[PDB]
C-alpha cells in the first residue's frame, strides 16, 4: 500500500522515511518507533500518545502534519503522515538563510501561532515547539507542525513531567520541575521568535534560561524585541496569552502564505 | 555555534 523511499532522518522520535501511497501516488512520510523506546502511552488499545494526539488534531485542514494511518507491529508502531513536497525544515532554512527578515518571521510566527491554537482548541499540548519541529512547504508558503511524541493532553493543572527540548523549556521547569501548559508554550514561542529574527536561540545553559536576560545579537525592531521579551517573562503569569500575542503591534499586517512564498521562497 | 538539540 505504501512504497518506501529513502530514510529522511532518525532520532529520539524514531526513524522517518519518504514514501508514496500506491493507491494514488500521494507523498507520505513513514515513521517507525520501537515500543521499548516509547514511554507515554494512551487509549483500539494502548497506542503511543502521538497517535492519540494526532487523531485529536488531524481532522480538518490546519498547520499540523496530518496522520493518514497507523499500524502496530510486534516491536514497533508505524505512522503514515502527510509529506509536503517540496519541503524544508525551519531549522535548516534558518541555518542556510541566517536571521530572517521581519516580514518573513512575522508570516512564519503567525502561522505557528495559528497551529498551536488549533492544537490547544483540540485539547492537545505539543510541548516541543522548536524550529526542528516545523516544516515549510516551499511552494505554498505554509508551515506545518510535526512530532507530537513529547506531547500531552492539555489540562489546567500542573505538569511535573517533561521530555521536550531543554533549551526551549521555561525557567519554572528548570528550577521547580513544574509548569502549566499554555504559559510554557508561550515561552517556547519566545525562544522560536528570537531564533527566527536572530538566527539562533537565545539561551544554551540552565543559568541563562533562569537569568532571563535577553541580549539581541542582530538588529531587531523595538516592537519585535518587546514581544519577545514579553514571551520570555520569568514569571509565567507575566507572559502574554495567545490573543495578546496576535494583537501585539508587531503582529499586524501579516502576509498571506502565497504572498510569503512569492516574495521570500520562490 | 548553531546546532540541533535532541529532545529529552
Ligand atoms: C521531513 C519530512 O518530510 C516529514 C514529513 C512529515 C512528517 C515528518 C515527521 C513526523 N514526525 C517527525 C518527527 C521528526 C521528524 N524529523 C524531521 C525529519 C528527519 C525526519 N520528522 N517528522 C517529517
Amino acid at each position: 500500500q505504501y512504497q518506501v523511499g529513502p530514510l529522511l532522518g532518525s532520532g529520539g522520535f524514531g526513524s522517518v522515511y519518504s514514501g508514496i501511497r500506491v493507491s494514488d501516488n500521494l507523498p507520505v512520510a513513514i515513521k517507525h518507533v520501537e515500543k521499548d523506546r516509547i514511554s507515554d502511552w494512551g487509549e483500539g488499545t494502548r497506542v503511543p500518545m502521538e497517535v492519540v494526539l494526532l487523531k485529536k488534531v488531524s481532522s480538518g485542514f490546519s498547520g499540523v502534519i496530518r496522520l493518514l494511518d497507523w499500524f502496530e507491529r510486534p516491536d514497533s508502531f508505524v505512522l503514515i503522515l502527510e509529506r509536503p513536497e517540496p519541503v524544508q525544515d525551519l531549522f535548516d532554512f534558518i541555518t542556510e538563510r541566517g536571521a530572517l527578515q521581519e516580514e518573513l518571521a512575522r508570516s512564519f510566527f503567525w502561522q505557528v501561532l495559528e497551529a498551536v491554537r488549533h492544537c490547544h482548541n483540540c485539547g492537545v499540548l505539543h510541548r516541543d515547539i522548536k524550529d526542528e519541529n516545523i516544516l515549510i512547504d516551499l511552494n505554498r508558503g505554509e508551515l506545518k507542525l510535526i512530532d507530537f511524541g513529547s506531547g500531552a493532553l492539555l489540562k489546567d493543572t500542573v505538569y511535573t513531567d517533561f521530555d521536550g527540548t531543554r533549551v526551549y523549556s521555561p525557567p519554572e521547569w528548570i528550577r521547580y520541575h513544574r509548569y502549566h501548559g499554555r504559559s510554557a508554550a508561550v515561552w517556547s514561542l519566545g525562544i522560536l521568535l528570537y531564533d527566527m529574527v536572530c538566527g539562533d536561540i537565545p539561551f544554551e545553559h540552565d543559568e541563562e534560561i533562569i537569568g532571563g536576560q535577553v541580549f539581541f545579537r542582530q538588529r531587531v525592531s523595538s516592537e519585535c524585541q518587546h514581544l519577545i521579551r514579553w514571551c520570555l517573562a520569568l514569571r509565567p503569569s507575566d507572559r502574554p496569552t495567545f490573543e495578546e500575542i496576535q494583537n501585539h503591534p508587531w503582529m499586524q499586517d501579516v502576509l498571506l502564505p502565497q504572498e510569503t512564498a512569492e516574495i521570500h521562497l520562490h | 555555534k548553531r546546532r540541533r538539540h535532541p529532545s529529552g
